[PDB]
């Protein structure tokens, strides 16, 4: 209907009117379902137009925003309280340096193009604005940082700069915003005969809100404040593919392990405790303050403490017994005076804090959570488990990245260098490349290549009777038609 | 938690700040400020000492002139001028004016007051029997001045200025919440509420609205009431604008010609204001929710007519209190306590110094927390300290204060209904 | 600068202002959240800021430190109550010790201008400053202190300062700042139509507030008095982007061990009680005396206390028992007489100090704190946990460095060498190195040569039918094509 | 002003009334009537019609036994709408039979 | 239908739940006749409470009175409440006024 927001999102209000306009004339209508996988709550209209000035959108937003983000914080808060405890840390560590890694003079993450361009120019100028996207993000300093709370905390947003007045000009640093703070949403925009199929583009907007007035944890005075439509134009974004089993409940690669890492503390304070409690020797000293009125009657038993008490601790800040002079007695010499002959008064020791353990179930639940936590097993060369790792870690590399294509989109369009088609066909392929460690990289490069001598050592008494070279070559050397003929070329030229 | 429904509580408004006020922060109690009066008659402090500048005054055309050498007659009740003659007189409003008789006539016998001399002179020169003049001294005359050859009593007029000040205190507030450990237990039992920072919440906004709402109390206590003198209509109500008669809307039905009509009074307050300052035409309005409605339902900027909804200027004071800028010229904040429906004018200008009202903080919402021992009740509350102020010459209307020093601070006398800087407008019919 | 308030530092009042006017200049508009990242405390303030002068930075703090700065003050008492523990201290020497090397002739860590600049010129000066900022902390001898100190508490700050009478050239030593004593702020300068988007160049400020007026630890005749503010432009500082849930109380990464390494002392010194208690003989007597009065009871049951107690004690500076002579008897013959006509006057023993373990809970906890200190697995070749802690500190490093990068920019803009748009465009790479242990490198670069030459050995056969030796070079030997023309002109000489 | 929390912000009325709305001009504007061509008004295809110069809701009250309209202010906040359906139970079907001749 | 689109819903748990309220309160005495909300929407703030209202008393204006030219008066309007007036003018208001409606 109309622009109703702060006028720095009028140009990305301008993108989704044109993004919009696309659905408008979109032919893929006919479509059962919403039109999406992930991510976007649906949401039923009103009208045709589905007609609101940024602020009676709210009626239902609030209404499937509560609790909303708040169960999302819930989650969140738990992963971050996951990671805090030790052997989960490392979890992440590890997973999230496998996935980014930084090396001494050499790059990081980098774009790689190797599909046809109009010119060598346009591939730079891509290659540029990957870089100052990097730049941006400061991702060759802090993107381990950006990707950890992307695998932790699910999800990861950035907000993007419009000048607005010379737009051109005024691409800016990504504003990371804090998790927690987004929910997106999408519009059923038409209707039939009760359920249609038709035209329902729906815009696929999303919502910003920060609730600062929930228990204000260390000083919390201030933070954004009430909910906020937004243009999702101006949006980076990437989550995990992870949900629960209906909506869009989106959850983290961490939520496994939220299980076994509460159980698991919860045991090791288990285990702590039955050490603790009754670590010190224990009695009971019985009194018999018979023949007394109660009021009175308390003087003898406070009497009888006062002599038989065992007044005396232990310094954990030096290992020695308080006012405790000599060094060691023989014996605690204890007298108690009966009222008769008869055995009224006792004294009743209690059981000690013993060394039952057999501490074997913090070992199960240990290596429960490792697991639980996506960790290699050889944790606490190329094998199958270190080959699954790996398949793994550049999975999450390969979803992750589209926090640097969505930017470097952006800003392609906005300088007239690539239109939305020419973008949507070449890929297909622009893939983000990861470095490795050149360590590990190295010794499963030599890995298979020993198998590939030893291989042609054994083949050998048959290279002329069975295996022609060119066989022996692209056969047990797994060499290309191309990689063969330009290894005969440079032995020839080496011969002399 | 038999189904607990949640909760609720009101929401806090929201405040003008100082946006149309000075601010003159402070790093130390009681400041003050001075000024400079440009002045002449050979004694720049005296009884019935002249201003040489001043926004509602003319000029003495004729001091470094004619008058030099000749008093001229006083206008007078009953008096009768004489053809070709010159005569003085000071005004209320328009200040020194030299006016030559065109004919032989009295003036008001009857009259009593000043202002109604002023009235029959006024009607006598509109008449054309009274004519503004000046002229210089004839030469002759200029040609021995200071006693030159033998003669005597004739010094050249002189001028100079007089320096004076006026300075300020401020004047404080503070407030204690006084509440229970218990009850701030059962809150967290209840709510989760820390009820102690809720508490700080309220004490500390409570003072924070007093205080703005202050600081527009005292510009509607010190601004000067439109529709009156030389922006009044004759045959109108006297400082009040309405609706339902004809006269303030020149005839209009058909509320997309009728509305503008406001827009019209506004402009002459407006600028009224800046014939009273000197400054500026006034560049804030603070109004009526009701007044904001019509001005933001009616096109604002020069058409034929036009009407519509209320969608030109935020009209809640939910959000805001500023519902936005008139014309592209006017900042307009909305009086969300006003208490019958008008609407307030005024010019603040880029200087702090230049507002006519001034806010100048000092010290600001210090907390403070303890407890007593006798019951370990606790205790909480929050102190402020700041001080207001008026600008020199906000009154305008005397070109100098009382012994080269005053209170810069507002009173009945020093500024109740005088303040050169603001307009009132009383509204009706709606 | 609105009044020059602590004129002292009016020349860094000047930079930030400076950079505060630059930052409103520029478009630094249109971002949903604050513009931080990580770092200093958050604060929100009017349009047009109306929060001035200092008196509101006072509200800011008490804010931001009665429910804020005031827990970050315990945490940094915490770091060290978990230092002053041994089987902590140690993981923290170990860090250190790998985080900066120091060896005999040779270099320390040093600024290294490898990449394009200006000219040599400038690059010798950005060399002496270097120097001189080490020479100002003595880092060449004090480095490990200062790192140490940066590590643990997870912060370091130094006060900088400028002459003024000729600012130019006004560096001089670097000052530490006293821990717990500052807090440091970022004030959101701005406010819109309900929540601000738009440029701020908040403040970046700080105030020192402690007083010996309530003491941590006893001993203190000295503190920061009252609320002093200075510019942030003022100070040097580094941390750890390490942060609670919500806030930016900043923790350190010995935080995850402060549970276990708790949990350790508690153990340890439950199992020390549990022990030590009832080590010496234990009993105590039942005397059947009724009918009397406590006056006059008393002498019958001195009568026995006096006789049966072994009035002696243990020596444990030297392993004798007091006047015990000769050293010990075949029998402790003891004796009581009975009043009653029945058996009920007696002595009871107590259970003793016996011992029940299976010691073991003690020991997995250790290992799981030791592990949680941030330390390698391989204590108490090449690795992965080696390769792992390399990574660690150069991290550590990398953050640490602007302890360097700080006061060099600082002192060479200042006299003006370079200009503040040169360092962010040549910034990229200044890059500090550190010093890698020479032995271990030399171990390294062995293994990974040895396994380069066994492989280039079993190539060797194929070379001239298969691999040519350029090739050879390239992938096993892992040269690079200048590298190969290097050696083998080398060789030509070699062998004239 | 009665709530502090917000202006009206929805439209309910009668069939004429929404007849009006639908064929006057609501921007600010010399005159304007026309055919009742926006919001529409029939109440076959829904309630809501339009929103009132893009600031209200406007919904129609197909029932009204003579002829008004009310409006009304909702917030972005279930609370603030001083009105509320709390369904505890709700569309819960009933399936069973009478056996005695198993009409169900 | 529109059933629901204005209503708030907070769905029970159990039938007959129930819902909290907070009122902000002024003049020692949180529930008690005379007891002011600190923030009700229809009423201005009391411009006073921390200021000169704890220096001094400010009798209330009322039927038959009088002002002294200088002095200060307060009252409290049935709409838009809470207000103090300096006696610009020594005047007498209405002593025929009875109900608040008069008086105001």
């Amino acid at each position: 209907m109309k622009f109703n927001v702060l006028s720095l999102f009028a140009p990305w209000a301008k993108m989704d009117e044109r993004n919009f306009k696309d659905q408008e004339k979109e032919d893929l209508v006919s479509i059962t379902a919403p039109k999406l996988d992930d991510g976007a709550r649906e949401f039923e209209v009103s009208s045709n137009e589905a007609a609101s000035p940024y602020n009676a959108a709210f009626q239902t937003i609030f209404g499937s925003y509560e609790p909303g983000m708040k169960t999302t914080r819930e989650l969140i808060d738990t992963y971050r309280n996951l990671m805090n405890n030790y052997e989960v840390d490392n979890a992440v560590s590890e997973i999230v340096s496998d996935a980014i890694v930084y090396e001494d003079d050499t790059e990081v993450v980098a774009l790689n193009l190797d599909k046809s361009k109009f010119s060598p120019k346009i591939k730079n100028m891509m290659l540029d604005e990957f870089s100052d996207v990097l730049n941006h993000l400061s991702f060759q300093r802090k993107g381990s940082d950006h990707f950890r709370r992307w695998y932790v905390d699910s999800r990861i947003f950035f907000h993007k700069i419009i000048d607005p007045k010379r737009p051109k000009e005024g691409i800016k640093e990504l504003r990371r915003l804090d998790p927690r703070q987004v929910q997106y949403v999408r519009e059923i925009i038409t209707e039939t005969e009760a359920g249609t199929k038709i035209v329902k583009g729906y815009k696929e907007y999303f919502i910003y809100d920060t609730a600062h007035e929930s228990y204000a944890c260390d000083g919390r005075m201030y933070e954004a404040g009430t909910k906020i439509k937004i243009p999702k134009a101006a949006v980076v974004y990437a989550h995990s593919g992870l949900v629960d089993c209906c909506g869009k409940n989106i959850i983290g690669y961490l939520h496994r392990a939220v299980k076994p890492a509460n159980q698991l503390k919860l045991l090791e304070d288990a285990v702590v405790i039955y050490r603790i409690t009754r670590a010190p020797d224990r009695r009971v000293w019985y009194v018999d303050t018979g023949n007394m009125p109660a009021r009175k009657a308390a003087e003898h038993m406070q009497h009888v403490m006062n002599t038989m008490k065992n007044r005396v601790v232990y310094d954990a800040s030096t290992g020695k017994i308080k006012n405790q002079q000599h060094n060691m007695s023989m014996t605690e010499d204890y007298w108690l005076q009966r009222r008769d002959g008869k055995a009224v008064t006792e004294v009743d020791t209690l059981p000690g804090a013993d060394n039952t353990g057999n501490m074997e179930d913090i070992r199960w639940f240990r290596q429960a959570l490792y697991m639980a936590l996506r960790v290699p097993l050889s944790r606490i060369s190329i094998t199958r488990d270190e080959l699954t790792f790996a398949k793994f870690i550049r999975e999450l590399q390969h979803k992750f990245e589209e926090v640097f294509l969505d930017p470097l989109k952006t800003n392609l369009l906005l300088k007239g260098i690539i239109t939305e088609d020419e973008w949507n066909d070449e890929i297909n392929n622009i893939k983000i490349e990861f470095h490795r460690d050149s360590y590990f990289a190295e010794l499963k490069e030599a890995e298979i290549l020993e198998r590939r001598i030893n291989m042609l050592t054994m083949a050998e008494p048959f290279i002329g009777k069975y295996i022609s070279h060119r066989t022996a070559m692209k056969d047990i050397l797994q060499m290309t038609d191309e990689e063969i003929e330009q290894e005969a070329k440079q032995i020839e030229e080496e011969s002399k | 938690g038999p189904a607990v429904m949640g909760m609720v509580r009101r929401a806090i408004p929201n405040l003008i700040a100082f946006d149309i006020c000075g601010v003159q922060p402070m790093n130390s109690p009681t400041g003050q400020v001075f000024a400079l009066r440009a002045v002449y008659g050979k004694d720049p402090v005296a009884a019935g000492a002249k201003e040489a500048f001043h926004p509602m005054y003319g000029p003495d055309a004729m001091f470094s002139g004619q008058g030099a050498a000749k008093k001229f007659p006083a206008l007078a009740a009953s008096t009768q001028t004489t053809v070709g003659d010159i005569y003085t007189h000071f005004f209320q409003e328009t200040g020194t004016v030299y006016l030559q008789a065109s004919v032989q006539v009295t003036i008001d016998a009857g009259a009593t007051d000043a202002a109604k001399l002023d009235a029959e002179i006024k009607k006598q020169m509109e008449a054309g029997a009274l004519v503004e003049i000046a002229e210089g001294m004839a030469t002759s005359i200029a040609e021995l001045q200071e006693g030159f050859n033998g003669s005597t009593d004739n010094p050249w007029n002189e001028m100079g200025f007089r320096i004076d000040k006026q300075v300020i205190e401020a004047k404080s507030r503070q407030l204690k919440a006084a509440y229970s450990i218990e009850l701030a237990q059962d809150l967290r039992a209840v709510h989760g509420m820390d009820a102690d920072a809720e508490l700080s919440g309220i004490l500390a906004t409570e003072i924070m609205l007093e205080i703005n709402r202050e600081v527009v109390d005292w510009i509607n206590y010190s601004a000067q009431v439109g529709k009156s003198g030389m922006t009044l209509t004759p045959g109108s109500k006297a400082g009040v604008f309405d609706f339902q008669d004809p006269i303030d809307i020149r005839g209009a039905r058909w509320a997309g010609e009728s509305f503008k009509a406001l827009l019209f009074q506004i402009d002459k307050e407006a600028v009224e204001i800046a014939r009273q300052t000197g400054r500026g035409e006034g560049n804030f309005i603070i109004a009526s929710r009701n007044v904001v409605n019509v001005l933001a339902s009616v096109d604002t900027g020069i058409s034929y007519a036009a009407q519509g909804l209320a969608t030109g200027f935020s009209t809640d004071t939910t959000k805001s209190v500023f519902a936005g800028v008139l014309g592209g010229k006017y900042r307009v904040y909305i009086d969300q306590y006003a208490k019958q429906d008008y609407f307030t004018v005024g010019y603040k200008g880029p200087n702090e110094m230049d507002a006519g009202i001034y806010y100048a903080p000092y010290v600001a919402l210090t907390p403070l927390r303890g407890s007593d021992p006798k019951n370990f009740q606790p205790v909480m509350g929050f102190k402020t300290r700041y001080g207001i102020g008026i600008n020199p010459f906000a009154e305008s209307a005397a070109q100098a204060p009382a012994s080269r020093i005053q209170s810069g601070m507002p009173s009945i006398l020093n500024s109740l209904g005088k303040n050169a800087y603001f307009r009132r407008v009383y509204v009706k019919g709606i």
